[PDB]
């Protein structure tokens, strides 16, 4: 046996996805939710890039889930 | 109320019916109508 | 009302405001060599491969109707077939004839070079769900 | 407004001290309890739960030579009690308040550790009143316990102090830190939907 630095863990998934929301450029996209929980907020007004980083919303090395 | 004017042909408003599907079933919040696809 | 409807092929009508394929880049026209029963023959059509006009339409000017546009259902060699009827045709005025399209991603890419303006999604992920069965 | 949906983490009262031999005996399996040489030491602490939605607390340790408070080892929020009677050395009937939710989970004869405010000069445990008291029987808010049971001579206290029960509870990384290897630590509470407290903004 050994401490959690080298042990079996709850397993991450590694692959992303692609979602078709709806037609037509919109003035701004505000907020993104996961599982009926307010995950990320921000006004996107055009072709751009961001990162969702609050994996704490569901868990991690001590709990399940968490988008990132 | 244009329903009220539509029923101007009546013989005088209770109703009992099921629905023909509309754009209610939710998977993307819309604070404004951007329309949507249909798949 | 049903327009967008994600699919393996774009629902855009060829030459529409969204497919945006140039109206002039794909011109074809020729006077009728011989009219026939629901079919037309012309020299220009022979220069094209089979099915080049599948879903296309023919155009000319009628002394009264002015502009007249009606579709094509099949092409082969010098011969074509029309979805609609023939209102009478004469081997005078040229039939401004437009090619159709299979409407597939490969079709819009190869023939039209319009892949960058395509509305069909090839990688519709077979509706790989996130419920019911193990995945990801 | 959603009828109190907030569950984010927040700071809370905490206390730390060197792990005593009783802690090793209680938490260390006897198979490896032997061979724990005299140069070994263990870290332990306790803290109160700030919110109901809080689950446990992670321990951030930044020992000598370490860069940043490494997150290793976690503990469960033990029951807490606020001394308010200025008990003396020989006092046995402990009159206190702040009956935490888990304050009634201690069985008769349990062991609890008393303490007082800690700061520069007060950090030393030789003089600071750190006394282990064995709780005999609860009397509602007041609890009956013994004074100076295991590794501390009985001492006096003042009202508004803090009392912590540590029987079968605590938090440590199980690292045999050598003596004189003083380290700086910060305990971070965590919640389900809020995760851990501020990454490193917690006190030390
Ligand atoms: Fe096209």
């Amino acid at each position: 046996g050994s401490k959690s630095k080298k042990v079996t863990v709850g397993y991450k998934y590694y692959m992303g996805l692609f979602m078709g929301l709806f037609r037509g450029p919109v003035n701004e996209i505000t907020e993104i939710r996961v599982g009926d929980r307010t995950a990320w907020t921000g006004s996107i007004t055009g072709n751009t890039t961001i990162q969702i980083n609050k994996e704490s919303l569901f868990g991690g090395t001590k709990a399940e889930g968490g988008i990132d | 109320m244009w329903w009220a004017l539509a029923m101007l042909v009546a013989s005088v408003e209770v109703w009992t019916a099921d629905w023909q599907v509309l754009g209610f079933g939710n998977f993307r919040t819309k604070a404004v109508k951007a329309k949507q696809a249909k798949k | 009302g049903l327009r967008l409807s994600w699919s393996r092929g774009c629902p855009h009508a060829l030459y529409d405001g969204q497919c945006r394929v140039n109206k002039e880049a794909f011109r074809v026209d020729a006077t009728i060599l011989t009219v026939g029963a629901g079919t037309v023959t012309a020299a220009a059509y022979a220069t094209r491969p089979d099915g080049y006009f599948a879903g296309g339409f023919i155009e000319w000017i009628d002394p009264v109707y002015g502009v007249e546009r009606r579709g094509i259902e099949t092409h082969t060699g010098n011969t074509i077939t029309i979805f609609g009827t023939v209102d009478g045709l004469a081997g005078g005025y040229i039939l401004k004839t437009y090619p159709g399209c299979p409407r597939t991603s490969a079709a819009c890419d190869t023939i039209f070079n319009n892949l960058a303006n395509f509305g069909g999604i090839p990688s519709l992920p077979d509706r790989s769900p996130f419920d019911g069965n193990p995945i990801f | 407004a959603g009828y109190e949906p907030n569950l984010t983490p927040a700071i809370a009262r905490r206390i730390v001290y060197e792990m005593p031999y009783v802690d090793l005996v209680q938490q260390l399996p006897d198979g490896e309890l032997n061979a724990v040489g005299p140069n070994d030491a263990f870290i332990n602490s306790q803290a109160e739960k700030p919110t109901d939605m809080s689950a446990a607390y992670d321990m951030g340790i930044m020992a000598e030579g370490e860069s940043g408070f490494d997150v290793r080892g976690n503990g469960d929020f033990g029951a807490f009690g606020s001394l308010a009677s200025d008990i003396d050395y020989l006092s046995t009937q402990i009159v206190l308040s702040e009956m935490t939710d888990m304050w009634d989970d201690v069985q008769p004869g349990f062991v609890a550790r008393i303490a007082k405010p800690v700061l520069d000069g007060q950090r030393t445990q030789m003089e600071i009143a750190e006394e282990f008291v064995r709780i005999d029987a609860i009397n509602g808010n007041v609890i009956t316990v013994a004074r100076g049971v295991l590794d501390t001579i009985p001492f006096r206290h003042q009202k508004s102090e803090m009392l912590w029960v540590t029987t079968y509870d605590g938090g440590t990384d199980w690292q045999k830190y050598a003596g004189n290897e003083s380290i700086d630590i910060k305990i971070l509470p965590w919640t389900l939907g809020g995760g851990r407290f501020p990454i490193e903004d917690a006190p030390i």
